[PDB]
């Protein structure tokens, strides 16, 4: 009884984790966004110097 | 008993605002939830 | 099938009142042993729940041991304390003693008046009581002395339900205007507003914009009513998952790891937190308005789920797959 109560609590925790992770997976990645932000920042600095 | 990325811990603990840092969690459950919604924001 | 034929003006009138009865509110005693049911006509029935769940049980044990006229208008809300039963009726809250409501006296303790009162929230950590209704305002009352301290003004239309989650905002309130509002009790201000109809994932403009039910897991929220049965993440205000059901849901709560729901349909809806319909258990009423988990210490035998709505009877679930019996009003 005690182990199955703990098991259902851990199952609820896993379902909360999956519920947040599915919403996060509707958004694009993190590191690729950092790479394209670095590229856009370099291009914006070059365009600002040209302007 | 059948069920279905990450941030560095010190960077997460020192970059997030204390509303999202949740200093009362310093449980692993609320800690992982704070990591998840910090990644979302 | 027509077992009892009334044959008499008084008994035909009683059969007509039972046929047109709606049970709005439910409350449980400080022990598990008693149930209290509020009425369309302003009446209150008291159900010996331990006597109904006993091995020795008669057909007349599924009847009110004490029923009494308590309000002029309908009883829209009950709540219970360590000793009292607070009941919001016409426009005012009466208080009743659990020790004396079983006896022949049935007197009231007080009568405090701050339109209807749809939701009663009993706040721990301080003796207080939050009134909400057709005044579109949240009133806070001390339980010891009948003085009203805070008045909160954020909604446009009237309020259906209140909530509590024991953090810094700590008070949710949902209303007919279509927005869940957060009410910090210290500053007595509104700190966050979640408009559920504005999000296109939830909208459903056919039923309209009204929030009938709220629930808290201290980090999460379940919001339902007009738009959709939605799972919101608090501190983010993002719609995480939607529960795919057509009928509007009048009540929702958190189980151990399930979501219980009831509305204009006949059955009690058991959802998983991912968003999968786990079960639908049919009840005896055409529609339900109230669920109650009787999770009280010192009476483990009175651990049932009670459901009530557009009927004169209360469905009692001793298990979550079938109804055991039903208590007539």
């Amino acid at each position: 009884k005690k182990q199955i109560l703990q098991a259902k609590r851990i199952r609820k925790n896993r379902q909360e984790y999956d519920a947040l992770a599915k919403v996060i997976q509707h958004h694009p990645d993190r590191h690729e966004t950092l790479k394209e932000l670095e590229a856009l920042g370099k291009e914006l600095e070059h365009l600002s110097h040209i302007k | 008993l059948e069920f279905k990325d990450l941030v560095s811990l010190e960077e997460f603990y020192k970059e997030a605002p204390p509303d999202i840092s949740k200093a009362e969690v310093t449980d692993p459950h609320q800690q992982t939830l704070a990591r998840l919604d910090w990644e979302l924001e | 099938v027509p077992l009892a034929v009334p044959l008499g003006q008084t008994e035909v009138f009683q059969a007509l009142q039972r046929l047109h009865m709606t049970i709005f509110s439910q409350s449980v005693s400080p022990c598990g042993k008693f149930l209290a049911a509020g009425n369309n006509y302003g009446q209150i029935a008291i159900f010996s729940l331990s006597s109904a769940l006993s091995s020795e049980a008669k057909e007349e044990s599924k009847k009110p041991v004490v029923t009494f006229q308590a309000h002029d208008g309908p009883v829209y809300s009950m709540v219970s304390t360590d000793r009292h039963l607070l009941s919001a009726g016409d426009g005012e809250v009466k208080a009743w003693l659990w020790a004396e409501m079983l006896k022949k006296g049935c007197k009231e303790l007080w009568r405090r008046q701050p339109p209807e009162i749809n939701a009663l929230l009993l706040v721990p950590k301080e003796n207080s009581l939050i009134l909400a209704g057709g005044d579109c305002q949240l009133h806070t009352m001390d339980l010891e002395t009948g003085t009203f301290t805070r008045v909160l003004r954020g909604h446009t239309d009237y309020i259906h339900c209140l909530a509590l989650r024991e953090r810094s905002p700590e008070v949710l309130s949902g209303g007919e205007d279509g927005a869940v509002r957060l009410w910090d009790l210290r500053t007595a201000k509104e700190v966050q507003t979640i408009e559920v109809y504005k999000h296109e994932e939830c909208s459903r403009p056919h039923n309209g914009r009204w929030i009938g039910c709220l629930a808290t897991d201290s980090d999460w929220m379940v919001c339902g009513g007009g738009p959709a049965l939605t799972l919101w993440h608090l501190r983010s205000s993002t719609p995480t998952t939607i529960f795919p059901i057509r009928a509007p849901q009048k009540h929702v709560t958190f189980y151990q790891d399930l979501i219980l729901s009831a509305g204009q349909g006949r059955c009690v809806n058991q959802w998983q937190l991912s968003g999968e319909l786990k079960a639908q258990v049919p009840g005896s009423s055409p529609g339900l308005l109230s669920l109650s988990l009787n999770q009280q210490p010192a009476a483990p035998e009175c651990k049932v789920l009670t459901a009530a709505g557009n009927s004169c009877r209360v469905d009692v679930f001793t298990n979550l797959g079938y109804r055991a019996f039903s208590l007539s009003f």
